[PDB]
């Protein structure tokens, strides 16, 4: 099964974008969607994060400007970016763990959707 | 046919099919312990949990079910008296550590799937070490402080007997041990997880049920080994002469069997499978 990203590319600084993420196929009803920002050839560090069941975890920095929201119809994630600063220019990766087989988290990734926020004055 | 030899056939047939159990036990837990220990991406808390379990079990196909098999076998001890007031504390102890461990990654799992993001700040090593002590703490307690210290004695002149025969190794409990360690030992670390995959199960509800045979393998196996066992140790609490030892004894050895379980069960992640294979001189 694939992750089906959208909403990448070039925005003005303080700008807004939505980065959207279909999980293409069976998954089990208990899962974590989460967007991760690799900085330009650095370290991958997780942007927001959804329980499938209702509760986030955003990292510190993007807290407050972005929010993740989900759907569990499809099982589809938006992450709605919001005063998009130069310091979020970063490829954004989509993410499922999946519970169940009860024991350990099957990881699921995608191949990132690149972000350019410019300042050009 | 029935002769002085038939006997002693039965017994070379028992004997092998013990010496597998024993086998089973240990290599499938000598290779969980070294899998954790040599490759990195093991390092996660729920395996230190695995763990904790591995050496539970190892130690019972190790010191445990060897004599086990040899005092059936041989139809009698020839340990003496201490040692078999030491072995049937190591046998306590490590089914203690076996099923409390079985529970406490139970309720992990539970806390990690139920909620993610509580369990990645609350849950540490340092906290998860500390589980784990308490785990063996409660075991030891139950174990070799009733055990060793004679508080477990019967007062019945046939165990009095027994107790006073170094070549005599039969368990007898006095009616509130059996209770009070049963209690410890099994019931609450089941009532715990009956609940624990209870909120998984209900939380949850193609893909759902291949996951949910999973926690079906899980508590299944668990239960169809030590509550047999347990609930015979209640029954023979109340009616005295309601379970024949022929029972008893066959139905310990279930519980014994579930130790060599817990590796197929417990370490099915694919990168366990992948750290087996390498140390099993397949992968690279
Ligand atoms: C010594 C002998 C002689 C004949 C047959 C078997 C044995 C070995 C014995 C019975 C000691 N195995 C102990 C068994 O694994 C066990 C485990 C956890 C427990 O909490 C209890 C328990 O036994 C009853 C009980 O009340 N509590």
């Amino acid at each position: 099964v694939q992750l089906q990203e959208s909403g990448g590319g070039l925005v003005q600084a303080g700008g807004s974008l939505r980065l959207s993420c279909a999980a293409s196929g069976s998954i089990f009803s208990i899962n974590t969607m989460g967007w991760y920002r690799q900085a330009p050839g650095k370290q991958r560090e997780l942007v927001a994060a959804i329980h499938s069941g209702g509760s986030t975890n955003y990292a510190n920095s993007v807290k407050g400007r972005f929010t993740i929201s989900r759907d569990n119809a499809a099982n589809t994630v938006y992450l709605q970016m919001n005063s998009l600063k130069p310091e979020d220019t970063a490829v954004y990766y989509c993410n499922v763990k999946d519970y169940g087989a009860v024991l350990y988290e099957y990881d699921y990734w995608g191949q990132g959707t690149q972000v350019t926020v410019s300042s050009h004055h | 046919d029935v002769t002085q030899q038939r006997d002693e056939v039965w017994v070379v047939g028992m004997g092998i099919v013990m010496s597998l159990i024993v086998l089973a036990i240990v290599f499938g837990n000598v290779l969980v312990i070294t899998a954790i220990a040599k490759f990195e991406r093991l390092q996660t808390v729920t395996n230190y949990f695995i763990t904790s379990l591995a050496c539970a079990d190892l130690v019972m196909g190790l010191a445990v079910v060897p004599f086990g098999a040899a005092h059936i076998l041989m139809k009698m001890w020839t340990f003496g008296n201490f040692w078999c007031e030491f072995w049937t504390s190591i046998d306590v102890l490590c089914v203690t550590a076996s099923i409390e461990t079985l529970c406490v990654i139970a309720v992990d799992r539970y806390f990690a799937i139920t909620s993610p993001f509580k369990y990645q700040s609350l849950l540490t090593k340092n906290k998860a070490r500390v589980i784990i002590l308490m785990v063996w703490i409660v075991s030891g307690l139950t174990s070799f402080l009733p055990i060793q210290m004679h508080w477990y004695r019967a007062t019945h002149q046939e165990a009095i007997n027994c107790y006073a025969e170094e070549t005599c190794c039969d368990f007898f409990t006095n009616q509130a041990y059996a209770i009070a360690s049963s209690i410890v030992s099994f019931y609450v670390p089941l009532v715990i997880m009956v609940f624990v995959y209870s909120r998984v199960f209900q939380e949850a509800k193609l893909k759902e049920h291949k996951a949910l045979k999973t926690l079906g393998i899980i508590m299944g196996t668990f239960t169809l080994c030590w509550l047999p066992f347990f609930i015979v140790n209640i029954v023979h609490v109340i009616q005295d002469n309601l379970i024949r030892k022929e029972v008893y004894i066959l139905l310990n050895w279930i519980g014994y069997v579930n130790s060599g379980f817990n590796p197929l069960i417990y370490c099915r992640s694919p990168d366990f499978r992948i750290a087996f294979q390498e140390l099993l001189c397949l992968r690279r």
